């Protein structure tokens, strides 16, 4: 009998679970892990390695 | 007369100069490209991974 | 991936006073660079979507992911620097053959 | 008479002040002057307010003019109170202990009576498990931190005691 509830009955458990929650994102990341992540590329330098 | 032929012998031998130029330009783009493919292998798995943990 | 094998004291031979020590910049760079592709596989390991299939309980998140990274076209890099070494090695080459004969 | 409480106020000085968390600061077995000093030098620095509740310091004293058990239980208490800061409120905590031998000398002066037959130099046969079940409180968990700062007491000098 859990329709109506989603963690069965639970009144309680989201003070520490948002805690966790927080501590497991900030360890995994910072950015937002829902969406496919954009990618910003560098190209390598290079001199004048042209004989003075 | 041989100190002539040995400047000929090191004039032979000049082009690895520009063969050490081309091997570190090839290999300097081989790691980039190497270097952002498991960036975004990295990436895709992480957030993949995130979800899994949670 | 075609390099072409060089001995180390034969380009010792050959450099002038005034870059003896971009000639060992380059040897130096030479043996990093060396060093760091083979510490690094040729190609990622394409993970299964099956511990991601039968593992993610979300409305096709992994799905949508897995489209849009099979048709990422991820920027290979272009040479741009390849050709002007080839031309400055074809000036040297004639100046060193003039030489030669004046020799 | 090495330096000691020296150090441990100069690292006060310089981490707990400059530290975003709260801290505190279990006094065992040490001089009850140094307890006087160090709380009128805290409200001095702001780092406790006695007018409002933006004080970041909680001090816990059982100092050598204690009877053992009192010595032997004052680490336990500062124990409690970093590790709520650090599990129910997540918070990064500073634990200064001076001085933690003390602790273990107090069960030496107990364990006599408690009918124990003496382990080496006289201290008790559960020194190390007495020692462990203390520090293994004193620890970073993945719920919260903690940095500790112990002073040691060496007796006589000699550091194979
Ligand atoms: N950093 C220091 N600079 C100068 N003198 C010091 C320093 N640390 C200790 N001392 C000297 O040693 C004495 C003992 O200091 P204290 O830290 O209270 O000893 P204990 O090791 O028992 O804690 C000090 O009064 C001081 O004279
Ligand atoms: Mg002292």
């Amino acid at each position: 009998q859990t329709s109506g509830g989603p963690v069965d009955a639970s009144s309680e458990y989201q003070q520490e679970l948002e805690r966790e929650l927080f501590k497991l994102k900030q360890m995994f990341g910072n950015a937002d892990m829902n969406t496919f992540p954009t990618f910003k590329f560098e190209d390598p330098k290079f001199e004048v390695i042209e004989k003075p | 007369i041989d100190t002539e032929k040995s400047q000929q012998a090191l004039v032979q031998k000049r082009h690895y100069l520009f063969d050490v130029q081309r091997n570190n330009i090839a290999m300097a783009l081989e790691v980039t490209y190497r270097e952002r493919l498991y960036r975004v292998y990295k990436e895709v798995k992480n957030r993949l991974d995130y979800h899994i943990s949670v | 991936l075609a390099l072409k094998t060089i001995d180390w004291v034969a380009f010792a031979e050959i450099i002038p006073q005034n870059q003896k020590a971009i000639a060992s910049s380059l040897k130096s760079w030479n043996e990093t660079l060396t060093s760091r592709l083979a510490a690094l596989p040729e190609n990622p390991p394409a993970i299964d979507w099956a511990y991601y299939k039968a593992n993610v309980a979300k409305a096709g998140l992994v799905d949508d992911f897995e489209k849009k990274f099979n048709a990422l076209k991820v920027p290979v890099p272009e040479d741009k620097y390849t050709a002007q070494v080839d031309a400055e090695e074809k000036e040297d080459v004639k100046s060193c053959a003039e030489w030669v004969s004046l020799s | 008479g090495v330096g000691k409480t020296v150090l441990i106020m100069e690292l006060i000085n310089n981490v707990a002040k400059a530290h975003g968390g709260y801290s505190v600061f279990a006094g065992v077995g040490e001089r009850t002057r140094e307890g006087n000093d160090l709380y009128h030098e805290m409200i001095e620095s702001g780092v406790i307010n006695l007018k409002d509740a933006t004080s970041k310091v909680a001090l816990v004293y059982g100092q050598m003019n204690e009877p053992p058990g009192a010595r032997a239980r004052v680490a336990l208490t500062g124990l409690t109170v970093a590790e709520y800061f650090r599990d129910q409120e997540g918070q990064d905590v500073l634990l200064f202990i001076d001085n933690i031998f003390r602790f273990t000398q107090a069960g030496s002066e107990v364990s006599a009576l408690l009918g124990r037959i003496p382990s080496a130099v006289g201290y008790q046969p559960t020194l190390a498990t007495d020692m462990g079940t203390m520090q293994e409180r004193i620890t970073t968990t993945k719920k919260g931190s903690i940095t500790s700062v112990q002073a040691i007491y060496v007796p006589a000098d000699d550091l194979t005691d």
